[PDB]
Parts: C-alpha cells; sequence; structure tokens
RNA sequence: AGAACUGGCGAUGCGGGAUGAACCGAACGUAGAGUUAAGGUGCCGGAAUACACGCUCAUCAGAACAAAAGGUGUUAGUUCAUCUAGACAGCCGGACGGUGGCCAUGGAAGUCGGAAUCCGCUAAGGAGUGUGUAACAACUCACCGGCCGAAUGAACUA
RNA sequence: AGCGAAACCACAGCCAAGGGAACGGGCUUGGCAGAAUCAGCGG
RNA sequence: GCAGUCAAGCGGCGACAUUGCUAUCAUACCGAAGCAGAAUUCGGUAAGCGUCUACUGAU
RNA sequence: GGCAUUGCCGCGAAGCUACCAUCCGCUGGAUUAUGGCUGAACGCCUCUAAGUCAGAAUCCAUGCUAGAACGCGGUGAU
C-alpha cells in the first residue's frame, strides 16, 4: 500500500498517446488519484474513480 | 556511503556538546542563544496545510513528530570568554552560592559515600558583603567580550530515575557584555521559562547521541529546520487540547510512555524524529542562521495529536472515551 | 522532411571538420604505451584509434549529407525553385562526390583494420595509421568547394518562406517598384517599401491573413521584364495553386509607360490565365481594355494609397478561391459592464491583487468574508469537529436544545423507575 | 522565416549602440592576445598557425613586389 | 653478431660527486706537526651570505631530447634605407580632370564577376587598400602640404 | 578448571625517492608517531 | 610513398605551402555561427559532482 | 492437552526494521577562463606591466564529525 496526506493507506500494462489519451472510451477499473487526478484525460475517459 | 562521521567510534560523552553558536547582537536585549531537554518520545501529529502554492493547500497533512522534555532551565553560574590568538579562553568562572543538590550530585560518583563538604570555601566567601565577589565579576567585564551561562537540567522535575544534573555552558549573543554579566547575575539561582526561549513556528535545530545498534550510531548528530510545532506547559491543563480538535486531554499517550514515565511537565513538539531516543539528553539550538522561506513563514495548525496506547494496538485515545465505548467490565460495577 | 528547412546542421569545412575529427580522436582514446606493454594490447590500441578515427569521419558525412534536402524528390516546384536559387545540377554532384569520398573512406578504413590485424612491428602499425590518416586528410581537403557550396546552399535555405503548395496563395505580378510593394504590406504583415528604385523586393516574400476564418497568403513577385530573378519567379507562379495578379503604374512608377506594361502582361498569356487572373493599376483606355481579350479578368483603377481598394481586392480574390427555447440568465450578472482592463476603475482581479500584495503563486489562499454569511461580528471559526471521540459534525444543527428537552427527562424516568432494582 | 529577417533587423535598428566601438577595441587587443597566447600540444598547433600565415603574407608580398 | 688496439675493474683501499662498479684525485707500516687534488664555503656540513660586470621573475626558472618555429618578453650588435631640404608618431588638410576607363546583367559610378590598368597635372594621388552603395555618396589606405624638433624605419645575429 | 605441542626462527621491521641485473631490510635525503594490548576487509 | 613552380641555409642536398587514386558525453561565469525564438554545434574552463608497514570496531 | 532440544489454526506488542515506514540535509569571500575602467610601453593604440569592478560548480572561509591518547584554559574539594 501507499501513505496519503489525509492519514489513511490505500491499495487495490496500459500505455497511452503523448496527450495520455488511452485507446478506449469506456475504461473502467480501480482509477485511483494516481490516475483519476494525474491524468485528467484518462479520468474523463474512466468512470469508476478511485 | 559518507566518511564524515567515520571512524564509527562511539562519543566521549552522552551529552552533545555544542560548538558554534550565533555572533551577536547589536540592539535587541539579553537572550538565551539555546535550550536544553529530554526526548519523551514520538508520535503523529495531523493538521491542515497553509503553505502557499502547496499542491495540498488546505488539505489535511500527517507527520511524526518527537516530544522534548524540557523543564524550565536553570541559571547557576556565567563564565566570562576572552579572545586569543589560540581561540576563545575562559580567564574566570563563578557560581551563585545556592548550587542544588541536583548540581552538587554531578561532582561525585560515590555521593553516599562522599562526605558532601563541597562549595564551602568559596560559598562561604561568596557569603561576604559581595566586595572579594564583585572583582571577578569586574575584570570580565573589562576583558571579556563573550560570555556564556552555565544552566542544568531540574532532573527532579522529570520522572528520570537519576538525581545528577548536568552542566552546560549557553553562550549569549546580547551587545554590551557589561548588561550581559548584569543581567545574568540577576537571574542567578532563578528559572527561565520554555516560551522566553523559543517560541512557536520557530526553524530550530537540535543535536543529540544517536541510538547505539549494539558500534553503529552512539555518535553526535545535527539536522536543521526542526521546526517547533506547538510549546506545552504541564501546568496549562489540556495541552494536548489542539487549536481545531480542542479535546479535553494531554499528550502523554494511554498507559504512560514506552519504556518512560509519563509526562506532567512543560513539552515541546518538533516536526518530525530526532536523533537519541527515550531517556536521552537532547540540546535545541536555532541553527545559527535564519531559514528564510515560505515553509518558516507558515503557521501551525494542529488538529490531533496520536495519544492512544503503545502496549500492544490501541483503540482508544483517552480513558474518558474507553470508559463510554467499552461499558464496564468485570474489575467493574 | 517537409517544405521547410532549418535543422540541416552546420557544414564544417574540411579543414574545421577534420581538425574536429584529429581533436576527439585524440582525446577520446588513450595516448599512452610502451614497447614494453603486451603486444595484443598495443595491436587493440592501433586498431581502436584507427577505428574510432574511421566511424568519427564516416559519421560526421553521413550526418551532413542527410541534413540537405533531396532536391530532385522534394516537389516539382520546389525543385524548380531551387533550380534556379542554386545550380541544380551542381548540387546533386556535389551530393555524389560527398557520398563517394564517403564510401572511400570507409573502404579505406576497413581496409587499414584488416591489414593492421596482422601486424609484425609496432613501427609498422605507426606507419600504416599514419598513412590512414593522412589519407583521410587528403580525401577531405580536396572537398572544400563542394563544402563552401554546401555550408553557402544551407546558410541561404535556412531562412526561406517556403510553403505547402496546396495551402490557400496569393501570388502578384508585374514590373519592379510597380507600387504592388505596399501591396503585401497592406494585406500581410511585411517590411517593404515602394522607393523609388527597380528591385525594392529581391526576395519572393511570403505573408499569411484571414479572411472568412479560413486561413490565406500571399506571395510578391521580385519583378519580372533570361533574368535569374525573372526565372526564378516564374518557376514558383507557375507550379504554385494560387491566383496571378497584375499591377500598373501610370508615368510614374515602374518607370516604363502604360504600352510597355500591357506588353510586358501579354507575355505571360501562355500559362497565366489559368489561375482566375485579376488586374489592379495604380487612347491610354483602349491599351488598358485589351486585357479584356483573357477568358476572365478585372480591372480596376486605384493607388497606393487607396487601402479600400486593394481589401477589396482582397476580398474579391477570396471569394473567387471559394467558389472554385429561449434562455433563462440572471439578468444581475449582466447588468454589469463586462471587464475592461485597460479602465483603471475596473473590478481589479484577483490576479492583479495578489500581483501587486502577494506577488506570483507564492501567496496564501484565505476565505475570509468569503462565506455568505449573515453577521460579520463572527467571520472567525475554529470548528470542534470532534468531541469524546465523536464528530461534532453530528451534532451541529440548528438550536438543537428542543429535542434535548425531551431527552433531559429521561434520566429522572430511569432514576425513579429503577431499571438497577 | 523571411530571406533577409536578420539582414531586414540590422538595416532597420544597426547594431549596438557602442558595436563598432567594442569591434574595434576587440580587433586592437588581437595584436597583446596572440602574443600573450604564444607564450601560453595545443603550443605546437599556434606555432605551426603562425608559421603558415607569416610564411603565406610573405609570398603573397614578394609576389606582389614584382609590380614595382 | 664477428672482430684488430690501448687504459681501469678483475685482485683495489681512501677523499668527493648527499644516494651508487663504469666519474675525478689518489693506491695503503702505527703515529705527531703544516700544505693540497677532486669536491667545497647560508644551514643539515668542517670553509667568505668575498670583490666587479651585466644577464633572468619561470602560472613548479635556474643550481638524455621534441630544438624547426612563436613573444607588440628582455639585455646588446650586423646589413639596407630616411636624416636637421626638418627623424617616427600625433593632428589638420590635399587626396583631382577625361571617368559612369572596356562587357552582360534591373544594377556594378573602384571594392558581386572577366582582363588592361590608358593618362593630363601637381607638393601629391591606384581606372583605387578597405569600411561602406539596391544603385550613389562619405571616410580612408601608399602617395603628398602645415605644427612639432633628431635621430629614426625594416630584416637578421648573441 | 587443569594438562600441554608442533612448523619456523643469522636478526627482523612506520613509510616516499635514488639505488643500475633494481632485493631494499639494515646506504643517503625527508616525512612519521606512544610501554603494554583485543580484533581482521573476504588480502 | 611516387615527380614537381617548390628553396632560410648551402656540397649537388634542403622542415615551409600547394598539383593526380588510394586531455569531459552532460553539470557553464564566456565568445562565434545566416543564433528572428527554443534547439543546435564549435574554441572556453574545470576530473567538482554526474555517466612486516594498513586499520576496518578497540584498550 | 501432561509433548513438537523449536508444534498447528487464529493473533501479538516489544527487540529487529525498511518509502517495505518517517523527518532532515550551508552562507560569505579570494580566484581560472572571460567582459570593462583608468594608463602607458611604442607621444598612437590597447584589458595589464602599476591597481581596480563583475565573474568559476575552483580554493578558502560557514557548519558537522573525532579531538595532539605528552596541545591548552577555568572551577568545587585537602
Amino acid at each position: 500500500s501507499w501513505r496519503r496526506r489525509d492519514g489513511v493507506f490505500l491499495y487495490f500494462g496500459v500505455i497511452a498517446n503523448p496527450k495520455g489519451e488511452m485507446k478506449g472510451s469506456a475504461i473502467t477499473g480501480p482509477v485511483g488519484k494516481e490516475c483519476a487526478d494525474l491524468w485528467p484525460r484518462v479520468a474523463s475517459n474512466s468512470g469508476v474513480v478511485v | 556511503g559518507h566518511l564524515g562521521f567515520l571512524p564509527r567510534k562511539r562519543a566521549a560523552s552522552i551529552r552533545a556538546r555544542v560548538k558554534a553558536f550565533p555572533k551577536d547582537d547589536r540592539s535587541k536585549p539579553v537572550a538565551l542563544t539555546s535550550f536544553l531537554g529530554y526526548k519523551a518520545g514520538m508520535t503523529t501529529i495531523v493538521r491542515d496545510l497553509d503553505r502557499p502554492g502547496s499542491k495540498f493547500h488546505k488539505r489535511e497533512v500527517v507527520e511524526a513528530v518527537t516530544v522534548v522534555d524540557t523543564p524550565p532551565v536553570v541559571v547557576v553560574g556565567v563564565v566570562g570568554y576572552v579572545e586569543t590568538p589560540r581561540g576563545l579562553r575562559s580567564l574566570t568562572t563563578v557560581w551563585a552560592e545556592h548550587l542544588s543538590d541536583e548540581v552538587k550530585r554531578r561532582f561525585y560518583k560515590n555521593w553516599y559515600k562522599s562526605k558532601k563538604k563541597a562549595f564551602t570555601k568559596y560559598s562561604a566567601k561568596y557569603a561576604q558583603d559581595g566586595a572579594g565577589i564583585e572583582r571577578e565579576l569586574a575584570r570580565i567585564k573589562k576583558y571579556a567580550s563573550v560570555v556564556r551561562v552555565l544552566v542544568h537540567t531540574q532532573i527532579r522535575k522529570t520522572p528520570l530515575a537519576q538525581k545528577k544534573a548536568h552542566l552546560a555552558e549557553i553562550q549569549l549573543n546580547g551587545g554590551s557584555i557589561s548588561e550581559k554579566v548584569d543581567w545574568a547575575r540577576e537571574h542567578f539561582e532563578k528559572t527561565v521559562a520554555v516560551d522566553s526561549v523559543f517560541e512557536q513556528n520557530e526553524m530550530i535545530d537540535a543535536i543529540a547521541v544517536t541510538k547505539g545498534h549494539g558500534q553503529r550510531g552512539y555518535h553526535s548528530r545535527t539536522s536543521i529546520n526542526h521546526k517547533i510545532y506547538r510549546v506545552g506547559k504541564g501546568d496549562d491543563e489540556a495541552n494536548g487540547a489542539t487549536s481545531f480538535d480542542r479535546t479535553k486531554k494531554t499528550i502523554t499517550p494511554m498507559g504512560g510512555f514506552v519504556h518512560y514515565g509519563e509526562i506532567k511537565n512543560d513539552f515541546i513538539m518538533v516536526k518530525g524524529c530526532i536523533p537519541g531516543n527515550r531517556k536521552r539528553i537532547v540540546t535545541l539550538r536555532k541553527s545559527l542562521y535564519t531559514n528564510t522561506s515560505r515553509k518558516a513563514l507558515e503557521e501551525v495548525s494542529l488538529k490531533w495529536i496520536d495519544t492512544a496506547s503503545k502496549f500492544g494496538k490501541g483503540r482508544f485515545q483517552t480513558p474518558a472515551e474507553k470508559h463510554a465505548f467499552m461499558g464496564t467490565l468485570k474489575k467493574d460495577l | 522532411m517537409q517544405l521547410s528547412w532549418k535543422d540541416i546542421p552546420t557544414v564544417a569545412p574540411a579543414n574545421d571538420l577534420l581538425d574536429i575529427v584529429l581533436n576527439r580522436t585524440q582525446r577520446k582514446t588513450p595516448t599512452v604505451i610502451r614497447p614494453g606493454f603486451k603486444i595484443t594490447r598495443i595491436r587493440a590500441f592501433y586498431m581502436r584509434k584507427v577505428k574510432y578515427t574511421g566511424e568519427g569521419f564516416v559519421e560526421k558525412f553521413e550526418d551532413i549529407l542527410k541534413g540537405f534536402p533531396n532536391i530532385n524528390d522534394v516537389h516539382p516546384f520546389h525543385r524548380d525553385l531551387m533550380d534556379t536559387l542554386y545550380e541544380k545540377n551542381h548540387y546533386k554532384i556535389s551530393l555524389a562526390a560527398i557520398s563517394r569520398a564517403k564510401s572511400l573512406v570507409e573502404q579505406v578504413a576497413r581496409d587499414y583494420v584488416r591489414l593492421l590485424k596482422f601486424g609484425q612491428s609496432l613501427f609498422q602499425c605507426k606507419q600504416l595509421k599514419r598513412a590512414a590518416l593522412g589519407r583521410m586528410a587528403t580525401i577531405v581537403k580536396k572537398l572544400r568547394d563542394p563544402l563552401a557550396y554546401l555550408e553557402q546552399v544551407r546558410q541561404h535555405i535556412g531562412r526561406l518562406p517556403s510553403i505547402d503548395p496546396n495551402t490557400r496563395t496569393l501570388l502578384i505580378c508585374g514590373y519592379p517598384n510597380v507600387g504592388k510593394s505596399s501591396f503585401l504590406r497592406c494585406i500581410t504583415k511585411s517590411d517593404v517599401d515602394v522607393q523609388p528604385y527597380a528591385f525594392t523586393t529581391k526576395s519572393l516574400y511570403v505573408g499569411h491573413f484571414d479572411y472568412k476564418y479560413l486561413r490565406f497568403q500571399a506571395i510578391d513577385t521580385p519583378g519580372i521584364l533570361m533574368n535569374n530573378i525573372e526565372m526564378q519567379s516564374i518557376y514558383a507562379i507557375a507550379h504554385l495553386r494560387s491566383c496571378v495578379l497584375y499591377f500598373m503604374d501610370l508615368s510614374e512608377q515602374c518607370g516604363f509607360t502604360i504600352e510597355a506594361q500591357v506588353k510586358l502582361f501579354h507575355s505571360i498569356k501562355p500559362l497565366f490565365a489559368n489561375k482566375s487572373v485579376m488586374v489592379v493599376i495604380n487612347e491610354r483606355a483602349q491599351l488598358l481594355e485589351s486585357v479584356k481579350e483573357v477568358p476572365g479578368v478585372e480591372i480596376m483603377t486605384s493607388s497606393c494609397q487607396l487601402e479600400e481598394n486593394v481589401m477589396e481586392v482582397r476580398n474579391k480574390a477570396c471569394e473567387k478561391l471559394l467558389a472554385s427555447r429561449t434562455p433563462f440568465i440572471p439578468e444581475s450578472v449582466k447588468n454589469l459592464k463586462k471587464y475592461d482592463p485597460e479602465d483603471p476603475n475596473r473590478r481589479k482581479l484577483a490576479r492583479d491583487i495578489e500581483a501587486e500584495n502577494g506577488g506570483a503563486g507564492v501567496f496564501n489562499v484565505n476565505l475570509k468574508d468569503k462565506y455568505l454569511l449573515e453577521d460579520d461580528e463572527w467571520k472567525n471559526d475554529i470548528m470542534p469537529e470532534i468531541l469524546d471521540g465523536k464528530n461534532v459534525y453530528d451534532f451541529l444543527d440548528p438550536e438543537i436544545a428542543a429535542k434535548l428537552q425531551a431527552l433531559e427527562e429521561e434520566e429522572e424516568k430511569l432514576e425513579n423507575e429503577g431499571f438497577y432494582n | 522565416p523571411q530571406n533577409d529577417y536578420i539582414e531586414r533587423h540590422i538595416k532597420q535598428h544597426g547594431k549596438r549602440l557602442d558595436h563598432e566601438e567594442r569591434k574595434r577595441k576587440r580587433e586592437a587587443r588581437e595584436s597583446h592576445k596572440i602574443s600573450e597566447r604564444a607564450q601560453k600540444w595545443k603550443g605546437k598547433q599556434f606555432a605551426k598557425k603562425r608559421y603558415a600565415e607569416k610564411v603565406s603574407m610573405r609570398k603573397k608580398i614578394k609576389a606582389h613586389e614584382q609590380s614595382k
């Protein structure tokens, strides 16, 4: 797991173009803050945040 | 790795010697350059990040915080130093004629077998009408340009199973060294509050002997930016009650500290860990400089301190919370 | 590469390139050896030195060759344009000579390495290395003229305003100093003048402009009166997918009279008619009307100061090229005047206030008075948010005293009832 | 971008307010710089270059002296 | 590698080259008195920090090889010219006419290219040594006039 | 706790330079540093 | 290497140029490039960090 | 559950312990190359020969480590 600034731990290969857009329109899965926030483009293409 | 801490040889004394000190202050009055205490342990702190431009601005942040026991320091003497081509030299020293037993015991290793007939000829001479004693002060004032004040810890207030104290020479930076010596004499046998030496958000640094991994460790170490979070007082109840949560409690973990007595005196919270370990004396200094940056300029926003027991796991923070949630038991009504 | 070139590596003169390679091989390679060392070690030392020198020379030659574009295979329009800026045959010959020199250097290096693999004396290896280096320098030294020509071509081509032929482009043609010089400047940003000398525009200036939310650009012909400049201009007007326009003057500019201008204009008859020609003019009526024999053209008198005429002509050219429930709003928001940055009395944004006081992002965020709270007397909060192991947020409600009153008496009810028996 | 961009800038704004003076001073320092470098493997190259320049200048002067 | 000749070591002390087989003096009984050689004279080291000429500041001077060159580094000389008809430099001024000397170019009037450089006149001048011109123009480089007051300008040699 | 060898030993060790086949360890020029005394890098 | 206009000295040779194939990779105070800007290479500087003797713990 | 020189299922603080967890990790000068001033030498000129400003991640200062086990100083005891 990894430490979060909120004060609690959290735990549960794909590549994209230079803009971070994935080859899909209905991406789903454990899209944590490491991707939902780091990759805003992917976050819009991904439904299940965290 | 680093060859600056090699050879891996144990230090000479447990107490960490302070080498450097600030230079001088042309206008401000006499002030203490450093403070000393004992490491009570470590806990956790949570606050809100007011640091500007932070990715986690106004978001909760958790970091380990060390608790240092800092009983009111007491002054028992003053040492005068004169500049020489060989460096600073202590030409003269003086006492206050009322050395506490904690200090007199430090001058012995068999206090039980010792006759305890120390500080008698000088104390009796010091008991005279000043004339003889004032000569040393006048000589120091005439020539000395840097003055150090001898201080020791009030071990009696701490829960440590030790009666002997330790003597530490603390320098001053106020100008007009005559004012320095006058202030030192006026404070003989008197104590100095913790708040009067350091304040909240100060970017102080501390030096102490690290834990011996056994010859690894046990050496003197230093690290700057040991920011003090919040200074607490044993007499001021609700020290553990932060500004935000303000829960009526104390920083002492439930069931006391791990292999250490309960904290019931003045204490200071410092960001991050600190060298040494519990039951070890530590020293605090202002880093000899000013760390001009927005990290220092920010203010403390403490919200909660981890005060759960360290024996096994922990489900409660204070006894008042345990009885309500757990209710009665066999050993109760 | 595309039709624009600005990344070509600098062409190092033979002497400069030779010196650079010599420095590289001398510094990077080892330089200390003695006869008492292992013979195999000395053989490896010499072989490594020779191979490194040869590889450096070959890599430099390849990098120089690759940077230059292939004139023949770039584009017929650009090929013809470069055929007038530079001698195309000489360009190809120089490229072939450089390639042959690189191949010869590679062959020499390989042959020397093969021979050096079976050396019998240290001095023999030293002599072989000296001969190889001398041959490489001599071969490189002879490229002074082709290398200088390549450097000049690279310098000249590193700033040309080349554009794709397919892009909508406007071509302006006419005699030198006709007055069309100001045409390009008015239509597009350029630094040209109508100074009273013939060739005020020596190069083929290009400038972009927009109309009807569609990108456009114009090209000014340096001058047409064979002439090198005239041939270069023709070899770009003919091949470019643009509209060709002609300009004229009565007696002051361009020197030549109306009759001479008309005669020159009629000389471009074989190829100009296919690009929707238009004419702007800065017994004489008959000569001007002679342009009507073209399948289609428009002629209008104007002047260098007639900016509106220039704009109308540009719009006409662009048109010819192209041819070929009710909402709900908080009226209060829109009532306030729109932001006016130039107004000192405007509603200064937080950016300006922070820059004046907080500077850059180094400032800290604050919410004082931001909340829409009724009373300002208590615009400061220290929320408990935790009490007795319970969240205060689960108890903060308006006047909960009413609910607490109904529970107050339950203590007395339990006490007198006697649940403890 | 343009065929004479830097040329246009130079012709429109000239050079620095003291470019001519700076260039003249730098050229004046060349004599001192050459002598200083001659006394400070690079030495072999410097000596060879200086000797080649001297030989070329002397040959050019002598060949053209035949005109008088 | 083969090999003709003469000296030391071979079997050779001792003084000196701080350090040593290839060096210099000197070959030998134990001793007292004085003078030398190599080698030395600021100290370790026993002997003058002696006398006179100048040389050199090395960013590691000085106490068998790359040695052909560079220095607007320095200390002294040979040769060729100018030179009180006014040395060099420093300044002011002249620096011209046919001329835009012949050829194409959009243009080239001396300085983007090809080749002659005609020639009047003056104290003095190239159809031009460069900066510079789109094409002119202006400054100017060698060449000359005025102020200045004497020895100077160039190449080599130790 | 008590008994109790052997290998080896001209003598043996603080280093840098010179020392010719270079062996420097006992010659010269300089710099080091403690009677006594556990324990070893993977030398 | 072959022949040569090649020529300071100089007992018939001769360094000098030209005519035929066959101690940094980044970390830069600094300057150049036809460097509009980023980027770029070049001469620049630094090896700083990048890419039986001895004690490592001791009396 | 009387035994596994040391038991299995479910747990376990502490010793140990790592982003496998946490905090921290310097402020002033002299200079190399280089850009200038004054100023000659060589009546000119020039960055240098007299001095000087800016300027190296270089060097020294700041700080940290150990402290000559025969470097030193001050003090309570006879």
